[PDB]
């Protein structure tokens, strides 16, 4: 009876883990940013999952439910934990759109992003296409035609709209039928995705100077180690990657589990979850090893071929390592030709391309892509590729939806009127018609505002919160005896000091660091993509920028001394 | 002309059996140069077509630069075409079977890769497989009687 | 429960109806020899199995059994029935041998048929290879490289040998492993070669020139219909692809069938036999009008190109039309250099050549291999092809091996000694002893030798002396009543007619009237290869032959009467 | 060479130089027949050659056939050019980059 152990990574296996891990990872140097991954999971990933599902079993009711039993002080972490959600689904659904998007523009031959555009002249390729690869410029243009700045809002775009509109159709439909996908299906779902990863390792294993981007991704370099950014960020994934927060796990060992082990089987499943992230965090960086070697390479030959072609030299003569010794032997050969050329000669090198080559948000798209282009057929493993990503994307998404459609329609004043298809329809139709935003031309920038903040800030309170609740407002050792008395077992030291010892105060340490060392430098710089050169430059953000971010911060996260002071008042009549 | 190039193919006048006289000449040029040791400046003159004819087929033969009762021999210009035959032919876009130098052959096609006859390492897999089959199954008949 | 039918299919679909069939077909016009058999078929078909089917769910006892209750002069039919199958077997054998030898010839780049060899100058093809095929020169030479005339018997050749070893040990596996080998598994073994045919019928049809061979598979020529020979031809090809006389169907419902009927299972049997052999003729006979009139062009562009080179033509002036006109033309031209050439100029036209292209005993395979290399992959259709080949043969061959290991060990005489496996083994090792003859060099002639004759001319007398024995020797009326009485059903005076009245005078006058052209002419001539020639010339047969033609049938099929005078001979002490 | 034909290229000599303005020459005669519509005996001897390199780069200019202060202008050489690309490369083996 193995359905068990799939039907827990069904659970776990989500898109923070396949889509924005790699992104997350290559924004911090990778192996800088690897490390603190494994140590805030160790330290803090297992036990609060632990904590979670064992006050899960043990309540037995709803996310507010659970905290309106536990405590009067704890009205309003569940309504926080439900809107947090509600945000997330929004910007969520963004990426299944791009990825039908992406698999419609799949059956052709050959794919579109394979070759690049002609100019008015018909001679050469269009330099726009040049300066970007031929994904890249796919990528910013075709399917997101982004400004270079976010001062210009400019106009809604229609084909991603339609194409998240279908993405919304589908979700509503696989809601509609029933709240359940699997049972003797698991194998399929679960397996689907493992099989294409080591499918495409296998790929991008064999391609040359593939053994860089691991080297590359692998090295602990011990100078943003030194940053708090890359920590509040690896702790952030991993509670974002974990679902926790958004009260679905608390509320699915609910109405299951008599008095089975809680233990076990979270051990398995944050196990599970850490093994996908780094598993799959390594193809797309062989991959992206190779792309960057392979620019290097070609800056190199460039610069080679100028130099043959500029003064005279036997072709085959300056091909890859003799350039420096010809390039010293030229300089006493004729200065009078070699200075007055010397500000054309482009100086690349490895490491530092390799530093900034795909990075941004949609890096895993435009590695992927890049890939698919190298395969021998071209439509069957991109519309494979595609297909497994957007089904993991669905069903990550179903998950998501569950824990917003199970506590809106329980409350018997507000499911007096209309059934739940109805109101299912109205949340899909309103989700819809804001994310619509992100369809228009600087969408992409909206997009990368919402993520991060959205992801982290109300996320990393309301755990804090949760934990110092049920750690100093019902006593560790009142629950530690319930434990002992519903299923025959003696709770360890070990998670009696990590409930309430450790995490509680490195979490708001490192919290305190980030805020301190954002006034050390001021405001911040997004990025920008510069289409007249084709790289990301930094520009910086725009007034209602910091207007925009703190609203969205204070909506999410500006709820439970709400209810704080709801008790106060509802004390005094 | 019409086997080789389909519906493709160019129309053939002069202008051609110039360039088939110089692409001779080079051809000329490069065994004496490769193996004689010499240096010998033919040209599209020396160079002397006879017999032109619509099915496309003529004579020719090589004299040497400027001492006009001076032949090179039949065996020394198949030599020399035998050398760059590949460049003549790329020359004009024919295959070595749209243009005949009738009286000389091309031989080097030979193919050969098997390294043990490799139907018999399968065939000897499936026999050892069938064997102990049988053995295993003689061995549960026996024994259960 | 659709099991029924495809168990029967299992029962029907054997080798004489996908490979003899065709190669009997071609061997007599096609069209003027299809006629005919579906003639005999209806006429003689259907009756005598259901007369069979049901004599056996009567009596359900075994073949020699049933023939010894039914009365004393029909002793000894049933042991020639069993020697039949078991001279049947030898020769049946040394086919599966063949498909494994082409099988294991498959696994390469290219295919060993698909390219002619060199000759010893390295400047053109092997010249025997160029006169026939790069098929026809594989299958003549390499796997058999027969000898020209029968008179050259020769030394044994080891590699068919040891292919026809590693073929009877597979038989002996599949007999041992268990008396069955369907259940549950009969949709995949009766499905697969309907669909490589299917595959196979696609491919042959998307071949130009394909229609001519449909045409003249079709097309009835009314100048041999009046030759009895296809008439006896397609009645034993009719009878030996029924397994009737055999004695495997009069056993198969012994033990079986407590009172179904027979009459609609015995009519599904055989028209799914006769629909088995009419499709699998098509597709062979698609791909060999292809062949033929692919030769034809060759052989027309080929005189093209020596009449435009001998003479002078612009080239592409000859192509498929004018050459009349111009070989008219070049008459009055200048006849001093046209008369001189016109004995080498080739004269080959499309119907003469498409009468005679691949003819003889192994066309399945010459066409079969041609067919393979004008795939788009080689070996991947190669073996699956070959497997089915194979396949269908093992099933075919361990169905006739039951109706001789069932009556052999029934007897408590012989089986007191020595179990089944022990008496298994003796008769595989005979049977590989004895069919090792066909290894030899001249061991094609004694195939065709064997096939033909031991097929067709034991089976006639058995069949006929079953028939009239039932009839006029039990009593029409009594076994009539006697199936009224067990199954509750009339039998209609359609088989009443037929089960006496019609098909024993068409046998018998078809077999005198063949007997009696056989006088009309003289001695036969079988064939050769004439591998100086690369055709199939008419050699005549040698001496002995005559004497092991008469010395088979003899022996084959003089049975009945030695057990009629051992009853009398029993009956006077 | 070495980028075009690899590991298989052939030295270039003065052999490659005669070769050259021989299609060259066969490249002007087609273009003066078949749109000047008259017939010009070009020849490899009215194509001049200047500045042979090593790195295989020179200078190139066509004369009439016997009038050596007859200059053939730029533009209707590289008209006649453009007619033939396809030829010229294919007599070296050459891919137009
Ligand atoms: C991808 C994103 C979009 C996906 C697709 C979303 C679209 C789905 C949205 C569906 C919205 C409508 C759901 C239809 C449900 C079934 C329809 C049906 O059965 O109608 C029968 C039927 C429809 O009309 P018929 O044509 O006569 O059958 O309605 C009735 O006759 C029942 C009588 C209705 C009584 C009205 C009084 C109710 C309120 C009382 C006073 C309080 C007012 C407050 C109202 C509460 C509103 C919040
Ligand atoms: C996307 C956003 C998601 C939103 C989802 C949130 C859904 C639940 C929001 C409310 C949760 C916060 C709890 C606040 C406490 C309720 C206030 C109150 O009781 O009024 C005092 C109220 C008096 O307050 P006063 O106005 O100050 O006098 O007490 C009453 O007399 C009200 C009578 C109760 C009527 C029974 C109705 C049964 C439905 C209740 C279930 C709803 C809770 C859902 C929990 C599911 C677990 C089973
Ligand atoms: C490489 C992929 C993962 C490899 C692991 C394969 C699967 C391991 C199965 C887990 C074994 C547990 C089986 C069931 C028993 C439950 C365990 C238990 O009772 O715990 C309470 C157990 C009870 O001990 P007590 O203190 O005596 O009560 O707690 C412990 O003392 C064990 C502490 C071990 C800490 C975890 C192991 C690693 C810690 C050291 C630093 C790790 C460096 C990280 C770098 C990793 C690089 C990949
Ligand atoms: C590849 C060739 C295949 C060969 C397979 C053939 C196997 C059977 C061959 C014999 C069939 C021909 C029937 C001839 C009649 C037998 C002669 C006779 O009875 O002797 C008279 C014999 C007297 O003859 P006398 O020598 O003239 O006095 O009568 C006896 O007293 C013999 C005592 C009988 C002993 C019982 C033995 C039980 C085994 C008998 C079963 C064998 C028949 C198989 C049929 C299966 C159906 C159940
Ligand atoms: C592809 C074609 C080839 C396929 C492969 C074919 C090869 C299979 C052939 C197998 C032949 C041998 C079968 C072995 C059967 C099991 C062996 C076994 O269990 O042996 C135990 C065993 C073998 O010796 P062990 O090493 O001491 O075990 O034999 C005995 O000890 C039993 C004592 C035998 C008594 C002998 C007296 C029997 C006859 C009495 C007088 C009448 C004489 C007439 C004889 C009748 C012969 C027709
Ligand atoms: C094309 C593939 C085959 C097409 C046939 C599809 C399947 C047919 C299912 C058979 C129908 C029988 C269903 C069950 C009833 C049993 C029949 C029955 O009772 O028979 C006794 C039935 C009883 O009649 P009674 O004489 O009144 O007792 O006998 C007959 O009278 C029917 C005679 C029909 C003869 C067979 C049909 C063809 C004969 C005419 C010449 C045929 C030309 C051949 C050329 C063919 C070209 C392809
Ligand atoms: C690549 O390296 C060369 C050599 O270091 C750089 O040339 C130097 O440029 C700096 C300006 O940043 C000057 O101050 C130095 O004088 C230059 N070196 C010499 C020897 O003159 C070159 O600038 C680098 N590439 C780029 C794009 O800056
Ligand atoms: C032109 O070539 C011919 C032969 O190819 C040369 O004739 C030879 O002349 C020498 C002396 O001049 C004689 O000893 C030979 O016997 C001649 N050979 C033959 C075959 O007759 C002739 O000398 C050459 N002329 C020039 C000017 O080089
Ligand atoms: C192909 O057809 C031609 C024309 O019918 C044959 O030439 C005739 O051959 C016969 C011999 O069988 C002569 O009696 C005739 O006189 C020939 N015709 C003429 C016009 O002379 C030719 O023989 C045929 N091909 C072959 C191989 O026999
Ligand atoms: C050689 O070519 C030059 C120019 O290519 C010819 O010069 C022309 O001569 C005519 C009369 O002879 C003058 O009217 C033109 O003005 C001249 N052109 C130039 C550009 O000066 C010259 O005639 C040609 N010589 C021959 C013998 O054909
Ligand atoms: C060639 O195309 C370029 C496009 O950048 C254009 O600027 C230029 O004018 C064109 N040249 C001609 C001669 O049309
Ligand atoms: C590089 O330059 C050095 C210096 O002369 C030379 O020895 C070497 O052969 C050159 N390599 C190539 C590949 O041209
Ligand atoms: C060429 O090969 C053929 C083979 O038929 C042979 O008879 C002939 O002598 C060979 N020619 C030479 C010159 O070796
Ligand atoms: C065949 O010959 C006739 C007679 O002149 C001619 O009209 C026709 O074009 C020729 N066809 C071909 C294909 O050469």
């Amino acid at each position: 009876s193995l359905q068990f152990v799939f039907a827990c990574i069904s659970y776990a296996v989500g898109l923070g883990n396949v889509w924005r891990f790699p992104y997350l990872c290559q924004m911090y140097g990778g192996g800088s940013f690897l490390v603190p991954y494994i140590i805030m999971l160790i330290v803090e990933g297992m036990p609060l999952l632990y904590l979670e599902l064992a006050v899960g079993q043990r309540m037995r009711q709803g996310s507010i439910g659970a905290w309106r039993t536990i405590s009067p002080y704890l009205s309003g972490v569940g309504v926080a934990s439900v809107v947090v959600s509600f945000f997330l689904s929004m910007y969520y659904n963004v990426i299944n759109a791009w990825a039908f998007w992406y698999l419609f523009h799949s059956f052709q031959d050959p794919l579109p992003w394979s070759v690049c555009p002609l100019n008015g002249n018909h001679t050469g390729y269009d330099e726009e296409c040049e300066k970007a690869s031929s994904t890249q410029y796919f990528w910013y243009r075709k399917t997101l035609n982004i400004s270079p700045s976010l001062q210009e809002n400019g106009g809604v775009q229609w084909e991603p709209a339609l194409c998240l509109l279908l993405a919304w159709l589908v979700v509503y439909l696989c809601i509609l039928r029933g709240t359940e996908s699997t049972g003797k299906v698991v194998y399929f779902t679960a397996s689907l995705p493992y099989c294409v990863l080591i499918i495409y390792l296998i790929r991008g294993l064999t391609l040359h100077g593939a053994t860089n981007g691991l080297m590359y991704m692998f090295t602990p370099k011990i100078e943003q180690l030194a940053n708090p950014k890359a920590w509040i960020n690896a702790a952030t994934q991993i509670f974002f990657s974990l679902g926790l927060g958004f009260g679905s796990l608390i509320a699915f060992a609910s109405y299951n589990e008599p008095s089975n082990n809680c233990q076990k089987h979270a051990i398995i499943v944050s196990l599970i979850n850490s093994f996908t992230s780094i598993f799959a965090s390594i193809v797309t960086f062989s991959i992206y090893g190779f792309k960057a070697t392979f620019n290097y390479e070609n800056c190199l030959k460039k610069v080679s071929l100028l130099l043959t072609n500029t003064f005279d030299l036997e072709d085959g003569f300056l091909t890859a390592s003799n350039l420096e010794q010809v390039k010293g032997y030229l300089a006493s050969a004729y200065p009078s030709k070699y200075s007055e050329m010397f500000p054309q000669i482009k100086n690349c090198s490895l490491e530092s391309e390799l530093d900034t080559a795909v990075q941004g948000t949609g890096l895993a798209f435009i590695v992927y892509t890049e890939a698919i282009k190298n395969m021998e057929v071209s439509q069957l493993w991109s519309v494979l590729y595609f297909f497994m990503l957007l089904m993991l994307g669905i069903g990550s998404m179903l998950g998501n939806t569950a824990a917003i459609l199970t506590p809106l329609t329980d409350s018997k004043i507000i499911s007096s009127h209309l059934p739940k298809e109805a109101i299912s329809g109205l949340v899909c139709l309103v989700n819809c018609a804001i994310g619509m935003v992100f369809t228009m031309e600087a969408g992409n920038y909206w997009f990368d505002i919402f993520n991060d903040y959205a992801a982290t800030l109300s996320l990393l309170l309301i755990v804090l919160v949760e934990t110092i609740a049920v750690c100093y407002v019902y006593g560790l050792r009142r629950f530690e005896s319930d434990l002992k008395a519903m299923t025959g077992r003696a709770v360890s030291w070990y998670w009696k000091v990590m409930w309430a010892g450790v995490s509680p105060l490195l979490i708001v340490s490192l919290f305190v660091f980030y805020l301190s060392d954002y006034i050390l430098t001021g405001t911040l710089k997004y990025q920008a993509w510069d289409a007249s050169q084709g790289q990301l430059v930094t520009k910086d953000y725009p007034a209602y920028a910091l207007a925009v971010i703190g609203l969205l911060v204070a909506s999410s996260t500006m709820c439970i001394p709400l209810a704080a002071l709801g008790t106060f008042v509802q004390r005094r009549l | 002309l019409k086997s080789a190039l389909g519906d493709k193919a160019y129309e053939w006048n002069d202008n051609e059996m110039y360039l088939f006289r110089s692409s001779v000449a080079y051809a000329m040029r490069q065994y004496f140069l490769k193996v004689k040791n010499q240096m010998i400046l033919f040209g599209e003159e020396d160079v002397r077509v006879a017999n032109l004819k619509p099915r496309i087929s003529f004579n020719f033969f090589v004299t040497a630069p400027k001492n006009v009762s001076d032949i090179i021999p039949r065996t020394e210009v198949e030599k020399a075409i035998r050398m760059s035959r590949s460049r003549i032919n790329d020359a004009f876009r024919l295959n070595d079977n749209s243009l005949e130098f009738l009286g000389i052959q091309p031989t080097l096609g030979p193919p050969n890769q098997p390294p043990v006859s490799i139907w018999l390492i399968v065939f000897g897999v499936v026999m050892g497989v069938i064997v102990v089959g049988i053995v295993i199954l003689i061995f549960t008949g026996i024994r259960d009687r």
